[PDB]
């Protein structure tokens, strides 16, 4: 909760320290949820989809994939970033996430249970250049705001 | 008033862990929950209570190392002073809660063990004998994430852990887990002898007693021997079972 406080007219800044308030206001402050949508549940390998879900407060987003350690960052391709409109909402065309070139994509190509999930601009390349170019670890992906979901990849039958 | 929501009396992600804390704190205008563990770290947070008096913080991270974890809930009492507001390097009577987690990063940059973080965390704010103060305490092992399977039967009475299972007849399997009930999953595998996938069940859901069971159907299997495979995005636990037409009785 944060607070507002307003005072007298023609006090000074140094003597306002001490005296109460004559009136206030207050607000809170979270931190809004970036989630994914679309690619949860299951997936065929090789098959092609896209990339659904919403942001409060993101400019530039990006996908991670984790199985048993790090966070393999997925080149989605250009700019490896989501615009996020008015509407708290950003969205991908049709993309095949094992098809994309990256070591990313290789963990998704194998068939087994494994996680993805989404991260705001907060990374940065974890300081420095601005463009997402790391592999964040675990403390680096959950300290900023994210969101992960169960993903599991199935064999593909004609 | 206050309580801890533990899985089997342990959080199972270290990286990041997660508790939810409720209670009721009738006449207070802020609750302090703060972690220690054996080597002395310590982690803290305020929890807003609202007008009724009934705070209820979910999803709390600890960002302490593995081993065990004591935690204690602080409530500052009719004084609205730390205890008697004597904090060996904070000003006198001005002592809240805010100036209380100023001392606190003095405990951990020094150090001291944990276990001497319990005296005097309990000494400089409840022992004394003017503080008007209360506290609760509890703890839990701070330890990695397990996931295993403990038994495997059909619908009868049984709890051995093994039973052959016919064909026909829905057969339970029931496991052990330290996960968070909602946020995490365990996906079930039934493969038989040469890799042919049969049956694949996932459950989202489990009370604080850390046991949870998985339904499958046995209508259209095969007699023989199955595999039992169980992840969590962590270390899988396989079991084999055998499968009868008809059993024994």
């Amino acid at each position: 909760e944060v607070d507002l406080e307003v005072y007298d007219a023609g006090v000074s800044a140094t003597a306002a320290v001490g005296q109460d308030a004559t009136n206030d206001i207050t607000l809170t402050i979270e931190e809004g949820g970036t989630t994914l949508s679309s690619p949860t549940g299951q997936y065929v390998v090789g098959s092609e989809v896209d990339i659904n879900g919403t942001a409060t407060s993101s400019d530039s987003v990006a996908i991670y994939v984790r199985d048993d350690g790090d966070w393999q960052l997925l080149e989605i391709g250009g700019d490896n970033e989501i615009s996020v409109d008015s509407d708290d909402t950003f969205e991908e065309e049709d993309i095949a996430l094992s098809g994309l070139s990256g070591d990313g994509s290789s963990i998704l190509s194998l068939t087994g249970t494994y996680r993805i999930g989404v991260i705001d601009a907060s990374d940065a390349d974890v300081g420095g250049d601005g463009s997402v170019d790391d592999s964040l670890t675990t403390s680096e992906f959950t300290s900023g705001v994210s969101s992960s979901n169960s993903i599991r990849v199935t064999d593909q039958a004609l | 008033t206050g309580q801890f929501t533990t899985i089997n009396g342990q959080v199972a992600p270290v990286e990041t862990g997660t508790v939810d804390i409720n209670g009721t704190a009738s006449g207070a205008n802020s609750v302090l929950v703060i972690f220690v563990d054996e080597r002395g770290n310590v982690n803290y947070q305020e929890v807003s209570v609202d007008s009724d008096g009934t705070y209820d913080e979910d999803d709390i991270t600890v960002g302490l190392t593995q081993g065990r974890v004591t935690a204690h809930i602080l409530s500052v009492g009719r004084d609205s002073a730390i205890g008697d507001g004597s904090l060996p390097s904070g000003p006198s009577n001005g002592a809240t809660l805010n100036d209380l987690t100023g001392y606190l990063d003095t405990l951990d940059q020094n150090n001291n063990n944990g276990e001497q973080i319990n005296e005097l965390i309990a000494s400089e704010t409840v022992d004394e004998t003017a503080s008007d103060d209360l506290i609760v305490t509890e703890t839990f092992r701070l330890a990695e994430s397990s996931t295993s399977i403990d038994s495997i039967y059909p619908d009868a009475a049984e709890a051995a852990g093994i039973n052959p299972v016919a064909t026909g007849e829905t057969m339970v399997i029931a496991g052990s887990t330290n996960l968070k009930p909602d946020d995490n999953t365990i996906s079930i595998e039934v493969t038989n002898e040469d890799g042919t996938s049969v049956a694949l069940e996932d459950t989202d859901e489990w009370n604080n007693d850390g046991q949870w069971m998985v339904e499958i159907d046995t209508t259209d299997f095969e007699t023989g021997t199955f595999t039992v495979e169980a992840d969590d995005g962590d270390n899988t636990d396989t079991v084999n079972v055998e499968v009868v037409s008809e059993r024994e009785d």
